[PDB]
This record gives C-alpha cells, structure tokens and sequence, in this order.
C-alpha cells in the first residue's frame, strides 16, 4: 500500500491551484474527526500504523525537474525528500523514527541520512541566512525544487540546500498548519511577487507546538498562561484564549486526549 | 509592471488599430489575459490561457477581438469600427487568481502592463 501522493507544479501556478494543493495536503494529513475548540488535530502517533505514517508531496517546475517531499502526518513536517534515484532524510531524533523512515522511498538505490536535523535553527545556520532573509513565493519555490534536484548530482552546495528546505517547509508544511500562512502565500502568488516572511509568520511558526499544547490543555478555551506572538510589524502582543486563533491555525499536533465528555 | 504593451495612438473614427502585450520573463501562456481601459477603470475583454474562450464587455461586443499567441507569449487586442467613446488608456493584465477564465472576466489580474493611449479623432 503506497503512501498518498499530492502533486503540485510551480509552472502556471495560480491562487486556485495552490489553494487546492494546500487543501489536499490537509485532507491527507488528518481526517478532521478530532477537533478541539474548533481546530482540527493531527493523528496521534500512538498506535498509528506505519502504512499511514507519511504522505508524499511531488513538486515540479517548468524545467520538468521533479522532487518528492515526505511529510510526517503526526506533525505535518518534512522528514526527507527524493530526487531521481537518490533520497535524503533529516537526522531522526530517536530509534523509532529512524525505523519509520526506512519505509520511505524504498526503491531508491542511493539512500542517505543527513547527520543534521531539519529544524529551522539548524537549517538557518547551514544556510547562513535567517528565515527573515529568505524570499518566499512561486519563484523561490521553483528555484528550491531545482536546487533540491541538483544536490544529488553535486550541483548544489549544502548552504543552498538548506535555504531550499527553508523555502519548501514554509510554503508547504507551515501553510498546511496555518490558514494565516497559506493566506500570506496566496498574496505572493496573486501579484507574482517574492518576499521574505514578516515577524508574524516567523513567530507563528516558532509557536506552533506551544499553541497546540495551550489549546488542548485549556480550560474551556482559556489558556493557563499567555503566549506572546508578533504582529506583521514586529510588535508583540499576548494571546489568552483560543478564540482569536481559530481563523489562524488550521492544524494542531496531538498533545493529549480531550477531557472526557459527559453523556448529559 | 511585468508586461510590455505596444501599438496605441491616434486613429480616425471608424478605423482600426491593434494593441500588443508581450511578456519578457513572465509565463503569460499559462494564464487568463485581459484588456482594460480607463478614460474609472473597466474590463474590456479577456481570453483563456488556451485561447478557446473569450468574454467582451457590452459596449465593444462585435467590434473588438482579443487573441493570443502562446508561442510568442503575447496577447492582442484588435479594435475595429472605433468610436470617439473608445478613447482611453488601455492596459493588459494576466490573472493569477483562477485556474480557468471566469465569466465577465472576474479575477485579480495582479500582473499588468503600463498601458497605452488610444485616441479616436478625425484631428490630424
Ligand atoms: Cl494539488
Ligand atoms: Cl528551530
Ligand atoms: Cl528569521
Ligand atoms: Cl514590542
Ligand atoms: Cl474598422
């Protein structure tokens, strides 16, 4: 049984095609049957069958270069990719995840696990650039696809590989996670523009795990403790309740089972 | 402004003129393209990426024809039976909102050219 495949091309991309792409990714990441305070939760990793663990995102551009990203359904994040007859995985954090990724791209004749992890702190260091310095948009995505492809032939150096991961992860994983980030990508596509993400985007990305926990552990939506976010201009503000995040967050990582509901 | 328009100018009432809109870097061939004019700005005509579907505003129906040459990444507006009331600044745009053309040329048309003056007059 193959993992589900979702296709997207930068060639002639529209707001509509990108919209359909992100909605399809979300649909394959979770059933949406588990909802807390009007926000959907990703599958619990506990007891999750290996054949349901990943989804594949096939990306191509006008040059007819193609790469395939693998996303973990439990967190929507990129764990590795394939280009031609080679595949590359971020360093697994534990033995069980190392075992899990052996189920991905199993026909590839060239298989590599990077020593480094795929978190932004690491990728930014390797890239020599922060997320706030890296342009996003259809053009950057087209270029990232090419760079990921050429890595397998020695045509791309590590810093550019890292930058390309930063682009793909945000425009796919983070867009899936946040309606708000998807919307920021829509604007770029609409006007065929490219630009680095503002502080509101970056801080949402940084806060996704913490927001997931705050929401799922909340007392009727009320947070135990406030979480600080940023506005588009960088100014800081505090969130005390799930309410304002409902139009912002599309998916949460599973943190706990919901409080038992009474039959009355 | 990512598109490059050409072909406007002075024309005798009843005469014809052809506008061109080319794309130096932009992959125009993938997108709905349209022409607009401003004497408030209004849509004039649009054409599907493949060129098989077109829409025209009522006041130009039967007089104006929109077409495209995807191999040249160009879009055209053929204007026949021109009237004084057709005098305006004309501009082309590509829509990246929708995967297909929409009736009445609905869309954001976020990529555009600079526009050209078309003047319909017997003068000169
Ligand atoms: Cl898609
Ligand atoms: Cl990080
Ligand atoms: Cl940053
Ligand atoms: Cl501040
Ligand atoms: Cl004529």
């Amino acid at each position: 049984k193959q993992y589900p495949i979702i296709n997207f091309t930068t060639a002639g991309a529209t707001v509509q095609s990108y919209t359909n792409f992100i909605r399809a990714v979300r649909g394959r990441l979770t059933t949406g049957a588990d909802v807390r305070h009007e926000i959907p939760v990703l599958p619990n990793r506990v007891g999750l069958p290996i054949n349901q663990r990943f989804i594949l995102v096939e990306l191509s551009n006008h040059a007819e270069l193609s790469v395939t990203l693998a996303l973990d359904v439990t967190n929507a994040y990129v764990v590795g990719y394939r280009a031609g007859n080679s595949a590359y995985f971020f360093h697994p954090d534990n033995q069980e995840d190392a075992e899990a990724i052996t189920h991905l791209f199993t026909d590839v004749q060239n298989r590599y696990t990077f020593a480094f992890g795929g978190n932004y702190d690491r990728l930014e260091q390797l890239a020599g650039n922060l997320r706030e310095n890296i342009e996003l948009g259809n053009g950057p995505l087209e270029e990232a696809i090419s760079a990921l492809y050429y890595y397998s032939t020695g045509g791309t150096q590590l810093p550019t590989l890292a930058r390309s991961f930063i682009i793909c992860i945000q425009m796919i994983s983070e867009a899936a996670r946040f309606q708000y980030i998807e919307g920021e990508m829509r604007t770029r596509i609409r006007y065929n523009r490219r630009s680095a993400p503002d502080p509101s985007v970056i801080t949402l990305e940084n806060s996704w795990g913490r927001l997931s926990t705050a929401i799922q552990e909340s007392n009727q939506g009320a947070f135990a403790s406030p979480i600080q976010l940023q506005r588009r201009n960088g100014s800081k503000f505090s969130v005390y309740d799930v309410s304002i995040l409902i139009p912002i967050i599309a998916l949460m990582v599973y943190r706990c089972a919901p409080p038992p509901s009474s039959q009355f | 402004v990512q598109l490059a328009e050409t072909g406007g100018g002075l024309v005798e009432p009843g005469g014809s003129l052809r506008l061109s809109c080319a794309a130096p870097e932009f992959r125009l061939q993938y997108y709905t393209a349209g022409w607009f004019r401003q004497a408030e700005r209004e849509w004039v005509a649009c054409i599907s990426a493949g060129g098989g579907v077109t829409y025209y505003t009522g006041s130009v129906q039967g007089r104006f024809t929109i077409s495209r040459d995807n191999a040249k990444r160009t879009v055209y507006l053929q204007m026949d039976s021109l009237k004084p009331e057709d005098t305006a600044v004309y501009s082309c745009a590509a829509d990246l909102e929708y995967s297909q053309i929409m009736p009445s040329c609905r869309g954001s048309y976020g990529v555009r050219g600079q526009g050209t003056q078309v003047t319909v007059s017997s003068a000169h």
